[PDB]
């Protein structure tokens, strides 16, 4: 037999890249306190990195009590976090514009993003991989993936870091030797023929960089388009202090 | 891994104060009385998360360790000093079991690794004595130590020990069929458990069926590890 | 070996064929798929078992049935996965949660002739038997491994889902992945079942006279455990093996049991309603009682209603009253006595015989001693709990020592058993009907000596809901009637060549499982009534006379009529009892107790 | 044979129903709120247990006459045990009109009603794969142990499976053109 | 509905036979059937077509789609299929029956036949209790059937809708 019977769209995963604006209204106070708890954020990172290590268990153990304490988007939960996901993201678009006011303070709150993605992308499970880089721009498609176990020998003579297990673990598909460049020009691991043997961590380091990038062009854009907004700037005093 | 998110399901199961605050009021009362051990009612469970409650009963190993553990987080972020003072917090069962309440006949193989609830009266009791669950040695001439869990010279006094005790439950005699002898089963208590039945007592055990080992016959012995002692009078 | 998998597969195919093909009746009416349609139908009531039959298999191909009678370890396990893939085929789609395939076990049947222990000879080991015989011994249920997985204790290193052989045989695990003894076994990951054992007792009719009865061992697994239990006759199929210096010990592998004596089918119940609905059913069945025994149509009407009993009652304080009913033979020798009791015990659905000058205290109640293995005191059932919710037949009644009779007085009224030895304290169950046979003190009955002729004492002779005294007479017609039928009933021995006591025997536990009556307020009144009579005249001999009756007149007497009544109404199967009832129970008390008083 | 149906799920009974008639009998727990004579006389605040058709005669909405209470099994207590496993549950040694007589207490307007109409409704859902699948698949057996615990309602359900099975199995085997005598068969 | 009544129904499929005899055309209410000749095929109902072979009057020729190579495509398709798949004949059961025992001595390959036929009925009726479950456990209000041949909902009809309208009578109480 066969039988007869709106947010999902803005954030089909935790994940988000801030490409479309949300076209709707705020509160004072909720904008307000959208930035400056992220602000507190901004410094947790930081003070979890002078307590110990980053990125061990205990920074993920420590970091996800932030994030449920806090209020904002999660390892992807499957009831409406897309509350959390649509916060995060306009309080992301809030907090361009507070530590624009100096490069070093840019620098600072970017370094402590760096690292918080790298701690998602380290949580994340295979079916999160593979919907989120069919479902973003971030395609980078494998080829020919039987001659692995050619490479799994070749490899694993060739290369200190690498191993047999890390071929199948640390799924290995084929790009090239440019996107693995920090491992070309130290020629650390085997990539022949200009081509690398890739797991996921590599397209994570161009993740950021083009993160940076666009952010940075972006935060080029709030210092210069920004004075017709400014007609209230109160709180910049209390968040550059 | 979803056992991580399962033990994020109670550890937010368990922080109850934005609804009424009843779990928390509790574990404040567990703390200011010095205990380790919490009580909680299968019921409110299964009212709050069908599908996290109806997956316990049937994998009673698997999901205790993760409720376990989210107590221990809980109570930890309440006050560090007072969770540093045990190595593990512990959770008992009360409540509504619907199909899995049975008893020492009817209990049979096919309820292996499920929450159960055994009930009949009390025949005998072993004598209660220490088991190790790490041990630790020391060298003065040296300031050096080693530890193993379960040259230098033992530890007492940083090693630890804890209680253990055997008993065994009969069936209602009121209730044998028809020409037949009662049968029974065998109970284990542990750690703060011990002593709380004596013989001739009508008690409710609840806790989880499992096999010991015993070249192999292929043949094991059964026994009902307690998870929580109740009396009736 | 590639051609041993690829004739396993052939095989496997075949068995599959049988399964899915085999079919029964005639164009004439229509056919219908015997094997088919019984696994979908316990599929979906959660059985997972089906009961295969060999005469079927041998005539759908004769050479698998060849295969399954000499090499059954071998077969068999193809078969159970050949029922396997069927039943999902034929099932497929299942509902949310019942998405995983489970496994089937496959029994079998045949109408063949059985042989006795004595006929194995020792070239039919693993070959398949069908053996008759009485269970001697019983195990409680244990655990056993089927798969397992196990552990390295210095490396850690694992080997997972390792099977298990069936039967009483055991296993060892390797020692590579180390010291000597390096794995151990994973108790979570053990996928166990049910098991017992059983011992096996040879036929007393077929044991020659000058030899012992030979006696075997069985095993027994997942949907056979608590199937029967000691005492019982039934009748084994199984694989026979083996389990100085040359000795090895040796067991059968049981594959199907049939206890040669079950749920009343449809038209079963039909016949018994039938049976209680037609009018002079107490005529029949009181014809039925001992058909072969002249006369005393009386005394089997009495043993009609014990077999049927009262009803028991659980009243609102928590107290109870036992329903069950006690019966005493007493008078001349040569009378029939115990040719009724003989057949009483063969009549019951539970019942059991024994002699009074031949038994003790300690077994006929219970019994504590210490365990052959361990050290440890355990408790053991005499014959009042072996009988429980049964009849037993005490014979030689009078000549039990005094101590001993003692002994069952809770048994009798309160139908329990207390136990306070060794060290342990328990109440054990016993509700059963007592049924009795004794000689006057003077060998027969002496009307010059009056109630001298009993000295049983007051506190067991009011245990009895009925006393009988048995008098031998010289009657000249009676004599030659009685001398005509017992030598023809010598005669026809060969020439032989109303209800069967098998079919009375299903009617009467069918009778007693599901009726249960009460008295009519208008009964009531008129026992109550007709009660104070019997009392005063029981008082007023007592009074006249010099000396105490033996048999007294207490509250006893009047719950026994009582009990009587429900009887009588329940071989009916109608909810009360009516005055026509308490006539009739008045009316039989009235002849055996008062003609003993 | 038309026998008058039974109408106590809806807003009323049916008036000639014998099962509505029989599940009307049923005793309720009250407290009297008016001192009532010739009855000698019974004081105002005595409690009393009286049948379900009188309940309903006396209880002006003024609750002038008296006032009502739910029995135990349609309270708290006993909700939270259905909603563990539905199918344990003996709904013969309950009342024999289990749903038929829960659904006429909705008339007092306790301000317990959203929950009783929901143990009810989600008692039905929890019950009856097992009715469907047990009536559906037993063919020539003892049903006695089936049957034992199903209240009057679901009774008639699994009666129903029955027939549809058996005549079915009947034009298969090639039984079903004869002809043959109706219930006059008793003679 | 009982079975002999949705089988009346079945009688009226016509089928082709080949006559041992001759006759003139008949007229019926029903229509006109004829003539007869001997040795040479004519359509007819079936209930006449089975009247005529048990009075040794007539031979059947089976219909073209009972053939073991259509009705293996059909049942491997069926078992694949999410949803109920159409059908050679709506009253495919009941011809099996009535032609397979009347007229197995002109039909080859009979007992072929047969188990093929017996596999879709058991696949499309487990599809049927997965349907009436979750129906109930949904709580829905209206369902789609394209598929389902008359026998077929007859078998199991009566329950489902008995059981419905209960449960719609529980849901709605609350508001008279
Ligand atoms: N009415 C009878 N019909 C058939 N056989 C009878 C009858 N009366 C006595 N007998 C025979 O009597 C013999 C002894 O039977 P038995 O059952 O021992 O009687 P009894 O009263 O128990 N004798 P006893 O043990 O000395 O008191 C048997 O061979 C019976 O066949
Ligand atoms: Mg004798
Ligand atoms: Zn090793």
């Amino acid at each position: 037999m066969e039988f007869s019977g709106q947010r999902n769209a803005s954030y089909p995963h935790c994940l988000q890249f801030y490409l479309q604006p949300p076209s709707e209204n705020i509160s004072l106070i909720e904008f307000e306190n959208l930035a400056i708890d992220r602000v507190k954020l901004l410094k947790s990172v930081e003070n979890l990195g002078v307590s110990y290590v980053k990125g061990t268990e205990q920074y993920q153990s420590k970091l996800e009590s932030e994030l449920r304490k806090l209020k904002f988007s999660y390892r992807e939960n499957l009831e409406d976090e897309y509350e959390p996901r649509r916060r995060d993201h306009i309080s992301h678009f809030i907090l361009r514009l507070a530590y624009c006011q100096s490069e070093e303070l840019r620098r600072w709150f970017i370094q402590q993003e760096m690292d918080l993605l790298r701690f998602r992308f380290s949580i994340l499970p295979k079916d999160k991989i593979q919907d989120f880089l069919k479902d973003s721009q971030l395609q980078f498609e494998a080829i020919s993936d039987e001659e692995k176990t050619l490479r799994e020998q070749e490899i694993v003579a060739s290369s200190p870091s690498l191993s047999g297990l890390k071929l199948g673990f640390e799924s290995i598909y084929k790009i090239p030797f440019a996107d693995a460049l920090d491992l070309f020009r130290g020629r650390k691991v085997y990539l022949e023929d200009g081509f690398a043997y890739v797991p996921l961590k590599d397209i994570v380091a161009i993740i950021l960089n083009e993160f940076r990038a666009k952010l940075s062009k972006a935060l080029a854009l709030t210092a210069r388009s920004l004075p017709a907004v400014q007609s209230d700037e109160r709180l910049q005093p209390l968040l550059n202090h | 891994v979803e056992l991580r998110e399962a033990q994020r399901d109670y550890l937010d199961f368990l922080d109850d104060e934005e609804d009424q605050g009843i779990y928390q009021s509790k574990v404040r009362e567990l703390i200011s009385d010095n205990q380790y051990r919490l009580i909680v009612n299968v019921n409110d469970l299964r009212r709050k998360n069908e599908k996290r409650a109806n997956r316990l009963l049937n994998n009673a190993f698997e999901e205790l360790v993760a409720f376990q553990r989210a107590l221990k987080d809980f109570v930890a972020s309440i006050d560090a000093t007072y969770a540093k003072q045990y190595e593990e917090f512990y959770v008992g069962l009360e409540g509504s079991f619907g199909s899995k309440h049975v008893s020492p006949r009817t209990l049979t193989s096919c309820f292996l690794s499920c929450v159960v609830c055994v009930e009949g009266i009390v025949t005998k009791c072993s004598l209660v004595r220490p088991k190790v669950v790490r041990s630790v040695h020391y060298c003065p001439a040296t300031k050096k130590t080693i530890e193993r869990r379960y040259p230098l010279e033992t530890e007492y006094g940083l090693s630890v020990y804890k209680d253990h005790q055997t008993i065994t439950i009969q069936e209602m005699p009121e209730k044998a069929p028809a020409g037949q002898l009662p049968r029974s089963v065998d109970v284990i208590l542990d750690d703060d458990l011990v002593d709380k039945a004596k013989p001739g007592d009508r008690v409710q055990v609840v806790g989880t069926y499992r096999c010991l080992p015993g070249y192999t016959s292929g043949t094991f012995r059964t026994v009902l590890i307690a998870c929580n002692v109740k009396q009736m009078s | 070996a590639d051609e041993g998998q690829a004739r396993k597969s052939q095989l496997q195919r075949r068995f599959k064929e049988f399964l899915r093909q085999y079919r029964v009746g005639t164009d004439r009416t229509g056919f219908t798929f015997k094997y088919r349609d019984e696994l979908k139908r316990h599929y979906n009531l959660g059985e997972y078992w089906i009961e295969v039959e060999m005469e079927d298999l041998a005539s759908f191909d004769e050479d698998l049935a060849d295969y399954l009678y000499k090499q059954p370890a071998e077969h068999l396990q193809l078969l159970e996965e050949a029922a396997k893939e069927v039943a999902d085929e034929v099932t497929r789609p299942r509902p949310s949660g019942e998405e995983v395939l489970q496994d089937i076990q496959v029994m079998l049947k045949s109408d063949a002739s059985p042989s006795s222990i004595r006929s194995l000879k020792s070239d039919m080991m693993s070959h398949l038997v069908k053996i008759p015989g009485i269970i001697i011994a019983a195990s409680a249920v244990r655990a056993k491994a089927t798969r397992i997985s196990i552990q390295c204790r210095s490396c850690r290193n694992t080997l997972t889902n390792i099977a298990m052989r069936p039967g009483l045989e055991g296993y060892a695990l390797p020692r590579k992945c180390c010291p000597l003894d390096p794995y151990f076994i994973m108790p979570d990951k053990c996928k166990c079942v049910d098991f017992q054992t059983l011992k096996l007792q040879e036929l007393p009719d077929a044991v020659p006279h000058g030899e012992m009865p030979r006696h075997m061992q069985l095993y027994c697994d997942r949907y056979l455990c608590d199937k029967v239990v000691p005492g019982n006759r039934v009748t084994i199929m199984g694989i026979y093996s083996i389990k100085g210096v040359g000795i090895r010990s040796s067991y059968i592998r049981v594959l199907g049991i049939q206890v040669d004596t079950g749920a009343v089918s449809p038209q079963e119940e039909e016949e018994f309603r039938r049976l209680a609905a037609l009018p002079n059913v107490y005529e029949v069945i009181s014809k039925s009682i001992a058909p072969s025994i002249f006369g005393g149509t009386d005394m089997k009407k009495a043993i009609a209603c014990l077999l049927f009993g009262g009803s028991r009652k659980r009243l609102p304080d928590g107290l109870t009253r036992r329903g069950d009913i006690n019966l005493l033979m007493l008078g001349d020798p040569g009378t029939a006595k115990s040719q009724l009791l003989k057949f009483v015990e063969k009549c019951s659905p539970i019942g059991v015989y024994t002699s009074g000058k031949g038994s003790s205290a300690a077994g006929l109640t219970a019994s504590v001693m210490r365990d052959p293995s361990s050290r440890n005191f355990i408790m053991e059932g005499g014959a009042m709990v072996l009988a429980d919710g049964g009849v037993v037949c005490i014979d030689e009644f009078d000549k039990m020592r005094e101590d001993d009779r003692v002994a069952i007085h809770e048994a009798m009224e309160q139908q329990t058993i207390s136990i306070a030895k060794a060290g342990i304290t328990t109440t054990l169950n016993s509700r059963c009907s007592v049924l009795a046979a004794a000689n006057s003190v003077f060998g027969r009955w002496d009307e010059t000596k009056g109630e001298d002729n009993i000295d049983f004492m007051p506190t067991i002779l009011s245990r009895f809901d009925m006393i009988f005294i048995v008098k031998d007479e010289h009657n000249e017609e009676r004599d030659v009637m009685l001398a005509k039928h017992v030598i023809t009933l010598h005669v026809s021995a060969l020439t032989q060549t109303e209800i069967d006591l098998a079919k009375l025997k299903k009617f009467i536990a069918y009778c007693r499982v599901k009726c249960g009556p009460r008295l009519s307020a208008e009964a009531a009144e008129k026992l109550k009534n007709r009660y104070i009579i019997m009392r005063s005249g029981a008082r007023q001999h007592e009074r006249d006379s010099d000396r105490r009756s033996s048999i007294p007149i207490t509250v006893r007497q009047l719950e026994a009529i009582v009990r009587i009544a429900e009887a009588l109404s329940k071989m009916k199967l109608q909810p009360f009892a009516t005055e026509a009832d308490v006539e009739e129970a008045l009316r039989l008390f009235q002849v055996s107790t008062l003609d003993a008083a | 044979y038309f026998r008058v149906e039974s109408g106590a799920l809806g807003p009323e009974e049916n008036f000639l129903s014998l099962d509505d008639i029989l599940m009307s009998h049923e005793k309720l727990p009250v407290r009297t709120e008016t001192a009532m004579p010739r009855l000698n006389a019974v004081p105002q605040g005595s409690k009393l247990e009286l049948p379900l058709w009188l309940a309903k005669g006396l209880f002006d909405n003024k609750r002038r006459i008296l006032s009502v209470e739910l029995p135990k099994i349609y309270q708290e207590g006993w909700r939270t045990v259905f909603s563990a496993d539905p199918n344990v549950v003996d709904l013969h040694k309950m009342g024999p009109h289990f749903y038929g007589f829960g659904s006429q207490l909705l008339h007092f307007d306790s301000p317990e009603n959203a929950d009783i109409s929901q143990s009810l409704l989600q008692t039905f859902i929890g019950r009856f794969r097992r009715i469907m699948d047990s009536s559906q698949n037993a063919y020539n057996e003892d049903t006695s142990a089936l049957v034992a615990r199903l209240d009057e309602m679901e009774r008639g359900l699994f009666q129903t499976g029955q027939k549809g099975l058996n005549d079915f199995q009947c034009w298969e085997k090639g039984q079903a053109s004869q002809i043959t005598a109706s219930n006059l068969v008793q003679n | 509905m009982d079975a002999a009544e949705v089988e009346f129904l079945a009688e009226k499929e016509l089928v082709t036979i080949i006559p041992n005899f001759s006759l003139d055309k008949i007229y019926l209410i029903g229509g006109d059937l004829g003539p007869f000749n001997p040795g040479l095929p004519v359509e007819v109902p079936l209930w006449l077509a089975i009247n005529l072979k048990q009075r040794q009057k007539c031979r059947l020729l089976p219909p073209e789609w009972m053939d073991v190579e259509k009705l293996e495509k059909m049942r491997d398709h069926e078992r694949k299929e999410e949803t109920f798949t159409p059908m050679p004949s709506p009253y495919y059961m009941e011809l099996t029956k009535l032609l397979l025992n009347h007229a197995s001595d002109n039909i080859p390959k009979a007992d072929e036949i047969r188990t093929l036929v017996k596999d879709m009925w058991d696949t499309r009726i487990a599809k049927l209790r997965v349907s009436a479950d979750s129906f109930v456990r949904q709580q829905e209000a209206h369902a789609k059937l394209d598929n389902l041949t008359l026998m077929e909902i007859n078998t199991s009809g009566t329950f489902l809708t008995q059981a419905l309208n209960h449960m719609y009578k529980l849901r709605t109480n609350l508001q008279p």
